[PDB]
């Protein structure tokens, strides 16, 4: 499956979600 | 075209969606054959097939009979081919029968070439059977069924999906913060995700209890209208 | 439905038969207590080759009372009540669940009274044989060779068949 | 004792319950070992194991290494043994490795006989592979995980449950009429139904995204207290 | 192990079996 | 200064709920016994419960979940002691069934009850003989107070780092 975490950091809501859920942050890097 | 539906996990709605999508396509005026490729033989129960009716294409092949006589006409434009009821021993020992289902590959290719149906939908299992791989290769397009939860999120990063598959969301709930977070992340990271989704709908829980597709059970339910949008999207994008 | 298009056209919504649709829009056009050119927008939509008009009709889901649609001559015709022409794409996006550019290959608009009335004249030249009906209505008007009533609802009985071979 | 947890169907909550039950038993002052027998290797992620950590008992066996070196200590009374990450090649060809893992069957009896653990919890898949049946044979007791829907109601009539297993309800929702109907029917007809159930709970959906058991993530959550009840019920009934 | 004897005693079960043919066909079996 | 849970047991014992330390439990029940504005023998029921051999009082305490304000419990000497405020004796099993999630017969092998004021006070006298070393504490409190050698903080919450260890 093509997954593209190119600019996930820029969206505001995604930043707070990646900082609250270690599982999402783990796959984003 | 031949459209395969396979959940990335069990219990995400693959069978219910397959029955609902076959009902929407035949209601749009398309000739549809729906085929249950999951050994659990559950698809038939969404079309008012009696539970004691053990017939099916795989049941017929294991007994030496002709699988073509296992078809069932539901409407003038929707035909059904159940898997068949396996015994407990057959369920516990798949290696006894998994290799004895070779005919269905050429049989489906024949139904493709006959031009009788505009759509052949297949309810596919998530196992790694060779027969399951062969049926996936016969498919022109495929839908990967997911729920918006951490389980499916992990699976989208660690397991393979069918080549060229599109991701379909089912059971989308109201008022789940973690679901909103996973969904917003998917919108920016998942590239095969379909534009429409299917909310969690009581009509989708009841239609199986009524032994009907959701479009027939409750045509005005939200999930019925979402499936109908998916059927039109299939007409526009999976045409073949 | 016909009396509604006669006296209270703005209370209609959803699919209207081709002649009832035209009469409703005409009654809106000739209402003296309505604004001079803010009555709405008439939209003709030609679907892409891969989809028939009755199929594309299933995607047309208006919500504002007064928005009505019809199909005929391979055209889906909408009247969006009191919608300004600038906000056409906003209203269309509310009504269809997919981008209209993916469903329809072409589109024509009339937002002035004289233009709408002239287009109604052309629409009424269309013979009734070309008038479409919604797919659920026509598919339900078909016979049912395997129905069975359980005491409350009609149920279908799957019939054994042979998938032919050649 | 050795407790197996197997879903009647995929995605009913088996892994989350296994991790939460292990945490509940460890919190009650019991030495717990929890092992992942599902090849998807998802149990480890409920205990803050890095996704890139590939080690596991089945991985060490396929590499000729010592599976005893794959364990991980979570707390002083809770150890876990992940399955290990398989490659996509091994994922799509389970014929090779599903027979090369019978060593764990004999090795579990070593852990069973050492008395180091008062509880050995096994997250079991519902495939019919020989290694799954062998691990289920090692279990002293079993929990069959269901949801209250029509899918599971059918499965309870057409497929086999582990011998002596008890049925555990998960994801019980509020305000579902068809669920209420199926539930009352089960209360009057399903003999093996446990006296407690687990509701749908946002904590159960969030704890996996926080990579923790629900009892550690939110000890005051309703589902945490219900699983703690299940832990005490195991102490009272499954100690043998 | 499933036992469907004396279902009809409870009022709700009788109506549930009538409304949902899936539940009825397993109880009548 | 004076502990808040002790202060309440002194002045407003009917406002407590849940677990109370043994001595605070005994003092709260005694202050109810001597309150002149409460009925003569209708203050409630005192219940001593002995767990079945397959469970400890610390584990059985995790099933004791009262909701009525004024219902309190303590553990000590392998006994779980409850006080059900203003519960009539004939309604004991009703109140108990509301507090525990499983049948109390399956959790406890024996039970003793006191509902008269003189009998409750006499039992409080016997309970106060119990040495403080025999007083129990809830499992979440003692378990979470043990040293964590694999802890790590993420800026908001504590997390455990699973450590590799050989199974032997
Ligand atoms: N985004 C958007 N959605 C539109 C618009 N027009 C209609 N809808 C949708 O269609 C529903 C029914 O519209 P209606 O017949 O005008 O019926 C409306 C209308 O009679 C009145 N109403 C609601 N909001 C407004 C408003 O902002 N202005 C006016 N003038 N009336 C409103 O209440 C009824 C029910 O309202 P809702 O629950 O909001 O439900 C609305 C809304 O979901 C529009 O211009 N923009
Ligand atoms: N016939 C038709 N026209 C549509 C529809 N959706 C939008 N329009 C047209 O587009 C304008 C802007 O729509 P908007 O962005 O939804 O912005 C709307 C919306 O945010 C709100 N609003 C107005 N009426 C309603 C309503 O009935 N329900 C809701 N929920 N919001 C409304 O006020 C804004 C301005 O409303 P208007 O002055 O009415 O102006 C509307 C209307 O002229 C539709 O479904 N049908
Ligand atoms: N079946 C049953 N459940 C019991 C009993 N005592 C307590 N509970 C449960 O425990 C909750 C908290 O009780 P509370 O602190 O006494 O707090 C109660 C109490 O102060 C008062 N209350 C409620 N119902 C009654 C009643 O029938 N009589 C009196 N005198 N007060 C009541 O309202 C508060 C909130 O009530 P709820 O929402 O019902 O919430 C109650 C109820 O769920 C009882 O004797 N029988
Ligand atoms: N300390 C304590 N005692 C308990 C508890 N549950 C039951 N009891 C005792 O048992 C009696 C009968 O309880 P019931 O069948 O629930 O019957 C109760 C219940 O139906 C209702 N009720 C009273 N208080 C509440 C309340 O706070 N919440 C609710 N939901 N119902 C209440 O009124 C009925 C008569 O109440 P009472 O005269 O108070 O009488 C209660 C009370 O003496 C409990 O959790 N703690
Ligand atoms: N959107 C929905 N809202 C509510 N209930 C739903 C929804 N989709 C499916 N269900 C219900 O969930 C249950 C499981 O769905 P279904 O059998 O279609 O899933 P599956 O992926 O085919 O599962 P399996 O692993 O058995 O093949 C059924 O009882 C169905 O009615
Ligand atoms: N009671 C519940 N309430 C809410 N979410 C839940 C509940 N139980 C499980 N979930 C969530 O549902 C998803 C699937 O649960 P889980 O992984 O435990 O099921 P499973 O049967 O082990 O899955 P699989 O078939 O992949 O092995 C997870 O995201 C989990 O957090
Ligand atoms: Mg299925
Ligand atoms: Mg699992």
């Amino acid at each position: 499956p093509d997954i593209d975490y190119a600019d996930i950091s820029q969206r505001e809501q995604l930043a707070a979600a990646l900082k609250r859920w270690p599982l999402l942050a783990e796959f984003a890097q | 075209a031949v459209l395969g539906l396979q959940g990335v996990r069990g219990g995400v709605g693959t069978t219910t969606i397959t029955a609902a999508l076959a009902w929407s396509l035949q209601m749009l005026g398309e000739n549809v054959l729906v085929v249950d490729a999951c050994p659990d033989n559950l698809l038939r129960l969404s079309f008012n097939v009696d539970f004691t009716h053990r017939q099916g294409w795989a049941r017929a092949m294991l007994d030496g009979q002709d699988w073509r006589d296992a078809g069932l006409r539901y409407t003038s434009q929707l035909d059904l081919l159940p898997f068949g009821q396996l015994s407990i021993e057959e369920q516990e020992n798949p290696q006894h029968w998994q290799t004895r289902l070779s005919d269905i590959c050429s049989g489906l290719q024949q139904l493709k070439a006959s031009g009788r149906y505009q759509w052949i939908l297949i309810d596919l299992p998530r196992d790694a059977s060779q027969i399951t791989h062969q049926l996936l290769s016969l498919c022109d397009h495929s839908l990967a069924i997911v729920n918006v939860d951490a389980n499916c999120h992990i699976r989208l990063h660690q397991q393979a999906l069918p080549d060229g598959a599109h991701i379909l969301i089912n059971n989308f709930r109201i008022g789940s913060q973690v679901q909103d977070d996973i969904y917003q992340l998917w919108l920016q990271s998942q590239r095969r995700l379909l534009p429409m989704l299917i909310h969690r709908d009581e009509a989708m829980a009841e239609c199986l209890a009524a032994k009907q597709p959701v479009g027939e059970y409750r045509s005005d339910a939200l999930a019925a209208e979402e499936i109908l949008t998916l059927a039109n999207w299939c007409l526009l994008n999976y045409s073949g | 439905t016909t009396l509604l298009s006669m006296t209270q056209p703005l209370k209609l919504r959803g699919f209207q038969k081709w002649d009832v649709f035209c009469n409703a829009v005409n009654n809106m056009m000739n209402n003296p207590l309505l604004p001079a050119h803010g009555k709405g927008v008439l939209v003709a939509l030609r679907p892409v080759p891969g989809i028939r008009v009755e199929q594309a009709l299933t995607l047309c889901r208006p919500n504002r009372t007064g928005d009505i649609m019809t199909i005929g001559g391979n055209r889906l015709v909408l009247f969006l009540s009191f919608c300004r022409i600038n906000d056409l794409d906003t209203a269309l996006n509310h009504i269809f669940p997919l981008p209209t550019g993916d469903i329809f290959s072409n589109r024509m608009v009339w937002f002035e009274d004289d233009q709408i009335s002239a287009e109604l004249v052309q629409m009424r030249l269309l013979a009734p044989e070309q008038w479409g009906m919604p797919l659920p209505l026509t598919q339900s008007s078909k016979p049912v060779i395997n129905a069975e009533h359980d005491g409350r609802h009609w149920r279908r009985i799957p019939e054994p068949m042979r998938l032919l071979d050649d």
